[PDB]
């Protein structure tokens, strides 16, 4: 795909157990897959209901 | 480029002989008026030409009982009619009969309100030519017109170039444009008949182009060459944050256009207005002048004649003197009239006596003019208002006037604290036994480059000399208000305070001075003169050369103060011994 | 109408729960208040549903997905209020699988007439067509915004030859119109036809049906009553002749982009406009029920949006020492407690909390997602008397208590009212004591659909344990266990504690009842057995003197010294205890009223 | 404009001894001056007034008197809590004026000080800077002589100190200075050392560290 | 006694002003003699200006005619000094002081005095680089720690240790000017090494000009 993981130092990005990860793109872009019951872009946030 | 109208109306001019000299002064050069543009009683041969310049009124235009042939106007454009003449009327045409020809409103495409009233112009050609429909804005208008085509007058055909038979005048130049009855689709304003000819929705007389920036003149508002809608906002609202902003584009609202700040003697305003008011439950603040909301009970607020309870009032009189006292500041005018200082067996309302204009002992600033046709003949001057410091004008008498003396035995004026007249014109006359006109620095009080005074009938200079009355010797420049040392506008030498004096008492005399700003202060009481030297260099008692008794450092004392101290063999005060 | 979401390119949890994440949230949205986020989305997604979406508040953003459309056929006006990258409003990236078995292929925004702010970034999307075939200059209103659309398709087919060169697609529905480009010199803004006469208002956004401002889609600053207007009816009315600034009868104060005729109660009035909270140099005032901006106090700033900070935390805790109203909202995060050491954040001592005892008011919403494992209580807040609720977390909460797993009560003791808002407290395992508080007596307004307290502590056990608020405390509940938790005692109060009842007829430290609270009697007053002390905590309050009478008040002794209008005074004692003054040639003192009783 | 010269500009002597402050003034100003105290971290306080009284609230320890010009502030015995700088002022004419200021000293036996040094730290070196550190610690007199010598590499121009104010116990000062060095002039160096000596110290100390070992 | 409270102070740049005030407590302004007395860094005592409320005279030092003015408020019974064209050599602590009394014309009323700062510099928080102990800071049973405070401006920059709660052993040594136009300042505390690792040794460093807090915690 268009995704690579994180190294060791960008994986601090995520919280609440996200898993870090980059888009292969100038600029470095950080996404994070949050857990079901968390959100923001670094899974930052609780789901609400 | 922006003047203000008057408003006289029909009224006879206070005095014809300057009459002319007034809308010259008034007008000269002015793009805008802000105001009534009126020319009536005009003479023969007048020179008119300083009204070549005039493009926008605001008001209403009155031309009446002007014996001239032609009013030089070419350049109007618009008669926004804010106010109207009669009935409803922007434009009136009233009795010049000499007598006016050609109207030669060659620019004029746009009446927004009011209608047209041409009557009894026993010379005029063209007031039944043009097309006033067409120049009446597309907006519902009352648009009566009055046409009188009783004008014993054998005129010429418009010019050949004339297509239509619609003209100002007998000249080429004279052809009346049509902007709208010839448009396209539902356009208010174009260049021509084709939907490429149609003008900005904002645009008023015309234009030269399709954009806003393109406009002959504003419908709505000029921002800066640009035709708008509203003057942009000093405070802007983020909708989307819900939070207030300032903004480096926001600008004031003076008259019909943008200002980065309000012209002077206009109050600024946190709405972004430019007032000569300011409103209810707010006070005027200086820094330069704003208009700012009271967070606590406003202050005491003194009124003059137009304001308020007064508004209707014409003068002041015993029955309202009284409410003035213990004012500064006057929001309103004064004016003083024949009927103020005799009786009225109608209100049965007592003259004012001398001692009530005392009133004004502590008047310091007039908002409005201050109009004296009336003066008790035991007051030579008028130094009840010694103490007045300025005359704003916003509200001016005939719409022209700040300051009117008018048929007064005063010898001279005295106002020697007066140092401005914000606004305004200044007109003296018929004072037959006022000298001291001509020894003002008028130049000094002016703040506009359309303020001057106006003079006539006043006392000869040649009398004023013949008998030696003249400025203090000591007065520099020899302006002066008055012929006392003391009405003196500045002096050559020391100012004492209000005496023009050759010196202070520094060096001999027993209650001896120091100079400070070439004023003439008093030294400490405790200090001691020194003869052929210097006494003092202060008021306080530890700026004297030696103490008047003994000393209580750092300062002079006569005798010692109960830390209980006495006077010790050192000529000092000590702390005792006995407590 | 929907509140958008601003998770950037990140997601939650796998592709079906994102998807019915966004299914769920834009149902039946038709305006977006934030941004509308697409990311990672299969190819098996029905976006149908998306079709209602009329406008969005924010930037549109989808990336990285595969889908064949992307079904906002109703979508018009794009307001750029949030740029991604602070560059463009719409963003299109990575729309395609590496494996080329999937792509998006079409945008279909047939409707898009204008984007306000913000300009247009298209790129890397190997299949996707026609969007070099969009007059984007036609849609994007600022003149100065970059347009980039750059490796978009290579074997893709031309417009349909009725769209004349301009297209969202091969179809001829897919035909672009335009609005701005083909207008008359004259509009300087966009048309319903090639006539001058034909150009929509100034104040209008997007496209509209004729030449009024009541004919426009929506409106670019404020809605008046179905006219778009550049503001709302200003108090004041401008003579341009004479200068002078008349009453207007008929105002509307400016509320988040709709004229009202009255601010709502828990806005701060600036000049004609409700505002969160007023300029830098002014400050809040109560007059008539409002609250107004004058020309200050500490600008104590909360977290959130329209912050710098996402949390409470331990770079930012500080800046609430000695505040007692916080201008905004108040977020505790995990982080805030843990740490964050992305930004070299460390964790937070819990104990420095404690600062927020000082805080009363707080102006926006309360949000706690996360609380220190040995507290049990919000009782750090018990000085909190209201909840603003200017500002809401996602925009519908002005009070959210999540996942406190020790927490067994709310505390807020103090706490009187909430203005505004929906109340949201639930996953709160050991939170027993909230069950029995009646809500409708603390929230303003109708609560029935804004109140959500499920998923608690079950009442039948909290009940059955004996977790219940003291008995002696009335309908109404309280905020925990004790007596000083109640929100009205059924008898008195003292200090605010329910209690059974005050030392009016007995107790050494009698007292008087005002408002049902108990309050002391004055020290020189004499205790009564049987009736009242006192009715007041006044010198003249008392049934009788304890000592000694001087005039009016009751006094330990008659005065000697006392310096008054008439200089020293001094008073000596009758056989009644009553004070009367002494000769006036005394000394200090007298033990009566003539010169030889002089000391 | 009258001029007041005081002196000693410096005096030393022990707790309990008597210290006397003199100042002259250029004219004959009568009893027109004060006294005043100013102690570290403090506005300067009125002791006395008219040359001779003392004013309420200050300690009896102080009294003055007047000669001609010659004005003196007198303590019958010295406190630790007397360390402080006195100024003499005239109040006779305007402006007022001041004379230099006194300051009294502790006199206390010479004594060594204790010596330790510091490396730079961790995330200061990866700022891109160094600061070590050399240390003197309560020790009397304040002169005290201190010589960076990094690797036996005498450093100058490169370093600041500073000196603390009289120990209100032990009358005993501290010294601290700091060498400055950028990242790489500290990688390029091993082994750092401060070379102290004192009046008290009966044998030079040198302190020293490695980098890498801290 | 009374209340002296001296504000106003901060920083300023050259050619700029600054109004220093002064409110007092205890007794009225009106009747008294109120003084400014300034002392630049390493100074004696400089005196600047004086206002007499009751009669509203003033009298000011050569140093500063021409450029300084001084009032006061009785209605607020508060003193003002109103400093324009303010120049690098300016920098000083400004101190108020009133002639109580009468016949009495010492200062025995003061302030604390508040520091002025005249520079085009601006102001910059500090950085604080944590001195960890170790077996070559150890000098018999005890051993050093401490922090550093680089690089900040104006002067002066408050440290203490634990929020306060350690002040024994404690010795800051005061500010001195780095040839970045900023200053540096230096504290340590001398302590058991036995307690190194058990005891937190917080090096709080409080710079108030630039709205900057550092806490570094000094360990090896
Ligand atoms: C909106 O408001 C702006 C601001 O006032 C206004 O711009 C102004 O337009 C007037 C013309 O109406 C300009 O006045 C001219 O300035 C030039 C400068 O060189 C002069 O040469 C012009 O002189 C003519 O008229 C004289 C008559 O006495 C002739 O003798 C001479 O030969 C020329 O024919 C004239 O003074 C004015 O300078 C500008 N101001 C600015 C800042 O540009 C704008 O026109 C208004 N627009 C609308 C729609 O109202
Ligand atoms: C301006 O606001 C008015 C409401 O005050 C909008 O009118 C409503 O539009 C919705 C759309 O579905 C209708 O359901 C309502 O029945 C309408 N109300 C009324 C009174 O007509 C109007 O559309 C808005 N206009 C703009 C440009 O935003
Ligand atoms: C919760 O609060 C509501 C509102 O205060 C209570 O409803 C009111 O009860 C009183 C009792 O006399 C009635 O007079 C009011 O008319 C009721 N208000 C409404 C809107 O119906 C409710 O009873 C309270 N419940 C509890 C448990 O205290
Ligand atoms: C003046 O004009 C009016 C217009 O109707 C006309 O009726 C009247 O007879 C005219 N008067 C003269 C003297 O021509
Ligand atoms: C008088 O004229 C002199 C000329 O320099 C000026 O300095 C002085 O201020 C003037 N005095 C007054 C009262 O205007
Ligand atoms: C203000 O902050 C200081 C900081 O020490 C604190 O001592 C004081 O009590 C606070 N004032 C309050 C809470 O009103
Ligand atoms: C709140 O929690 C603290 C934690 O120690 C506890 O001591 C206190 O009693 C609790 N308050 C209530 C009402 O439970
Ligand atoms: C705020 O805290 C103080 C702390 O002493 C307390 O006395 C006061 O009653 C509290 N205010 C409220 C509203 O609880």
């Amino acid at each position: 795909s268009h995704l690579v993981k994180c190294a060791e130092k960008e994986k601090t990005f995520c919280v609440n157990g996200g898993e870090c990860f980059m888009v292969k793109s100038n600029p470095s872009r950080y996404l994070c897959k949050c857990p079901n019951e968390f959100t923001g872009d670094r899974c930052q946030n609780y789901v609400m209901a | 480029q922006v003047c203000t109208g008057t408003d006289m109306k029909l009224r006879l001019p206070a005095s014809p002989e300057t009459h002319l000299d007034m809308l010259r002064h008034l007008y000269q050069g002015c793009q805008v008026v802000q105001g009534n543009l009126e020319l009536t009683y005009l003479p023969t041969n007048a020179s008119l030409s300083f009204l070549q310049d005039i493009q926008e009124v605001q008001g209403y235009v009155l031309i009446a009982h002007n014996q001239v042939r032609q009013v030089p106007l070419q350049r109007l454009r618009i008669v926004r009619g804010t106010q109207l003449f009669e009935d409803n009327y922007a434009l009136a045409v009233l009795d010049n009969g000499g007598g006016l020809r050609e109207l030669q409103l060659r620019s004029l495409t746009e009446i927004l309100k009011g209608g047209v009233l041409i009557q009894r112009n026993p010379q005029l050609c063209y007031q039944d030519t043009i097309l006033w429909k067409d120049i009446f804005h597309k907006n519902n208008q009352l648009a009566l017109t009055l046409i009188d085509t009783n004008r014993s007058r054998a005129c010429h055909p418009c010019s050949p170039m004339c297509k239509g038979s619609r003209c100002w005048g007998e000249s080429s130049e004279d052809c009346q444009s049509l902007t709208r009855t010839v448009c396209a689709g539902g356009c208010a304003r174009c260049k021509g008949p084709l939907p490429t000819d149609c003008c900005h929705e904002q645009c008023a007389a015309g234009c030269t182009g399709p954009k806003h920036s393109d406009c002959l003149a504003c419908l709505h508002f000029n921002h800066s060459g640009i035709c708008e809608l509203h003057c942009p906002a000093l405070v802007t609202y983020n909708t989307d944050t819900f939070e207030s902003m300032p903004n480096p584009e926001g600008r004031y609202t003076f008259g019909a256009s943008c200002v980065t700040a309000c012209p002077y003697n206009y109050l600024s305003t946190d709405v972004g207005f430019c007032t000569l008011v300011c409103p209810l439950h707010n006070q005027e603040v200086t820094a330069t002048q704003r208009c700012e909301k009271c967070s606590k009970p406003c202050a005491r607020v003194c009124y003059g004649l137009g304001m308020e309870h007064l508004r209707e009032v014409r003068a002041v009189t015993s029955a309202n003197i009284q409410e003035f006292a213990g004012c500064k500041k006057i929001f309103g005018s004064l004016a003083f009239l024949p009927e103020s200082f005799d009786g009225d067996p109608a209100s049965n309302t007592a003259p004012l006596q001398p001692e009530q204009l005392q009133v004004f002992e502590t008047l310091e600033e007039i908002t409005g003019y201050l109009y004296i046709s009336a003066w008790p003949d035991s007051l030579p001057d008028l130094s009840v208002f010694q103490n007045l410091q300025v005359i704003r004008g916003r509200i001016l008498h005939n719409g022209a006037y700040s300051l009117t003396l008018q048929g007064l035995g005063i010898s001279w004026l005295g106002l020697r604290s007066l140092r401005e007249l914000g606004s305004g014109l200044a007109l003296i006359h018929h004072n037959t036994h006022l000298c001291f006109v001509h020894t003002v620095p008028w130049d000094q009080l002016f703040r506009n480059p359309h303020q001057a005074l106006l003079h006539t009938a006043n006392r000869p200079e040649d009398e004023c000399v013949g008998e030696g009355l003249a400025c203090h010797q000591l007065c520099a420049r020899g302006h002066c208000w008055g012929p006392g040392p003391t009405q003196c506008v500045n002096c050559s030498q020391f100012l004492r305070g209000q005496e023009c004096v050759e010196e202070c008492r520094v060096l001999q005399g027993l209650p001896r001075e120091y100079v400070n700003a070439r004023h003439c202060l008093p030294c400490h009481p405790e200090c001691q003169p020194q003869n052929g030297s210097v006494t003092c260099f202060g008021p306080e008692a530890d700026q004297c050369v030696a103490c008047a008794h003994y000393k209580d450092p750092p300062f002079c004392v006569a005798r010692c103060p109960s830390i209980w101290k006495f006077p010790d063999e050192e000529g000092a005060c000590q702390p005792c011994p006995i407590n | 109408v929907c509140p958008g979401t601003l998770n950037g390119l990140s997601v939650t949890g796998d592709a079906e729960n994102q998807y019915q994440t966004l299914y769920k949230l834009y149902e039946r949205c038709e305006v977006v208040m934030g941004n509308l986020e697409i990311v990672l989305t299969g190819h098996n997604a029905d976006l149908s549903f998306l079709q209602w979406i009329r406008e969005v508040t924010g930037y549109v953003l989808v990336a990285m997905n595969e889908f064949s459309t992307l079904p906002l056929p109703n979508l018009r006006v794009v307001r750029g209020t949030q740029v991604y990258d602070g560059k463009f409003a719409i963003f299109v990236m990575l729309n395609y699988n590496t494996n080329s078995s999937h792509a998006l292929r079409q945008l279909r925004l047939t409707q898009l007439t204008e984007i306000l702010s913000g300009g247009v970034y298209i790129e890397k999307n190997d299949k996707l067509c026609h969007m070099d075939t969009i007059d984007w200059r036609d849609i994007v209103r600022d003149r100065d915004a970059e347009i980039v659309v750059k490796d978009n398709g290579r074997s893709c087919p031309p417009c349909h030859e009725v769209c004349k060169g301009r297209c969202w697609g091969p179809g001829s529905e897919d035909c672009q119109t335009l609005t701005k480009t083909i207008c008359a010199p004259q509009c300087n803004g966009h048309c319903f036809g090639p006539n001058p006469n034909q150009c929509c208002h100034d104040e209008c956004a997007g496209g509209c049906s004729g030449p009024q401002d009541t004919d426009c889609f929506a409106c670019r600053h404020f809605n008046d009553s179905g006219a778009c207007v550049p503001r709302c009816p200003q108090p004041l009315v401008y003579n341009k002749l004479t200068f002078q600034l008349e009453p207007n009868p008929h105002t509307k104060y400016q509320y988040g982009g709709v004229c009202v005729a009255s601010c709502p109660h828990n806005f701060v009035v600036d000049q004609t406009s409700c505002v969160r909270a007023c300029p830098p140099d002014k400050m809040e005032v109560d007059k008539n029920g409002l609250k107004m901006c004058e020309p200050c106090p500490k600008a104590c700033e909360g977290t959130g949006s329209g912050s710098r900070f996402q949390t409470v935390d331990s770079s930012n805790i500080d800046g609430f020492v000695n505040c007692t109203k916080i201008l905004g909202n108040l977020d505790f995060l995990i982080t805030g407690l843990n740490g964050d050491p992305w930004h070299k954040i460390p964790a937070l001592d819990p104990e420095k909390l404690n600062v927020f005892r000082t805080v009363r008011e707080i102006t926006g919403y309360l949000n706690i997602q996360s609380w220190p494992p040995h507290m049990h209580n919000f009782s750090v807040f018990s000085n909190l008397t209201t909840i603003g609720g200017r500002s809401l977390y996602n925009r519908g909460f002005s009070l959210l208590i999540m996942k406190n797993l020790n927490v067994t009560s709310l505390g807020f003791r103090s706490l009187k009212e909430i203005s505004a808002g929906r109340i949201y407290i639930s996953a709160n395992r050991q939170l027993c004591y909230h069950h029995s508080l009646n809500w409708t007596k603390v929230l303003r307004g109708p609560t029935e659909e804004r109140l959500d307290i499920k998923h608690n502590r079950p009442r039948r056990d909290c009940v059955a344990e004996g977790k219940v608020c003291d008995p002696l405390c009335s309908s109404g509940g309280c905020w925990g266990p004790g007596p000083g938790q109640c929100l009205s005692c059924r008898n008195y109060s003292r200090g605010g504690v329910c209690v059974t009842h005050c030392n009016f007829l007995n107790g050494e430290p009698r007292e008087f009842a005002h408002e049902a609270e108990c309050f002391s009697c004055h020290p020189e007053c004499q205790p009564m057995e049987g009736t009242a002390t006192c009715n007041g905590s006044g010198s003249d309050t008392c049934a009788q003197c304890a000592h000694f009478r001087d005039g009016p008040h009751c006094v330990s002794s008659c005065p000697h010294g006392v310096l008054g209008a008439k200089g020293p005074i001094y008073k000596y004692p009758d056989v009644q205890n009553e004070c009367r003054p002494c000769h006036e040639n005394c000394t200090q003192g007298c033990k009566g009223p003539e010169l030889q009783d002089c000391l | 404009d009258i001029q007041m010269t005081q002196s000693p500009s410096s005096l030393s002597a022990s707790v309990g001894d008597r210290v006397t402050i003199t100042c002259r003034a250029s004219q004959d100003v009568n009893t027109a001056v004060a006294w005043y105290q100013q102690k570290p971290g403090k506005a300067p306080k009125l002791l006395i007034y008219s040359a001779s009284f003392l004013y309420s609230g200050v300690p009896s320890r102080f009294s003055g008197s007047r000669s001609g010009t010659d004005f003196t502030l007198t303590i019958s015995s010295l406190q630790p809590e007397d360390f402080a700088t006195y100024y003499c002022q005239q109040h006779y004419t305007t402006p007022p004026t001041f004379g230099q200021g006194t300051k009294v000293e502790i006199k206390r036996t010479v004594a060594a000080p204790s010596v330790f040094i510091f490396p730079p730290s961790d995330e200061q070196l990866k700022s891109g800077t160094a600061s070590v550190v050399c240390l003197l610690n309560n020790f009397y007199p304040r002169e005290a002589k201190v010589q960076w010598k990094v690797d036996n590499a005498l450093q100058s121009g490169n370093s600041q100190e500073s000196v603390t104010e009289q120990d209100s116990k032990d009358s005993t000062y501290s010294l601290s200075s700091t060498l400055t060095l950028s990242k790489a002039d500290y990688e390029k160096h091993k082994v750092y050392a401060c070379e102290v000596t004192h009046q008290g110290l009966s044998s030079p100390v040198t302190k020293s560290f490695n980098r890498g070992e801290c | 006694e009374v209340q002296l409270v001296e504000s106003g102070g901060g920083l300023v740049q050259p050619g700029g002003s600054l109004r220093l005030s002064c409110a007092a407590s205890g007794f009225n302004i009106k009747d008294t003699y109120i003084h400014w007395v300034r002392q630049a860094p390493g100074k004696g005592l400089e005196w600047v200006a004086r206002i007499y409320p009751t009669n509203g005279y003033t009298r000011y030092a050569d140093s500063v005619k021409g450029r300084f003015t001084i009032s006061a408020d009785t209605s607020k019974n508060t003193a003002y000094l109103q400093m324009n064209s303010l120049r690098a050599e300016d920098t000083a602590v400004y101190y108020c002081s009133r002639w109580g009394g009468d016949g009495f014309y010492a200062m025995d009323y003061w302030g604390q005095g508040t520091l002025v700062t005249v520079s085009s510099a601006s102001t910059k928080g500090p950085s604080v680089f944590p001195l960890a102990p170790s077996s070559k800071s150890t000098s018999g049973g005890t051993a050093a720690l401490g922090c550093l405070v680089k690089d900040y401006f104006p002067e002066p920059v408050t440290v203490s240790w634990n929020s306060g709660a350690l002040t024994s052993g404690v010795h800051t040594f005061p500010a001195v000017l780095q040839s970045s136009g900023l200053y540096s300042l230096s504290s340590v505390v001398t302590v058991p090494s036995s307690s190194l690792g058990t005891q937190t040794y917080i090096c709080n460093v409080n710079h108030k000009p630039s709205n900057t807090k550092v806490d570094k915690k000094v360990e090896p």
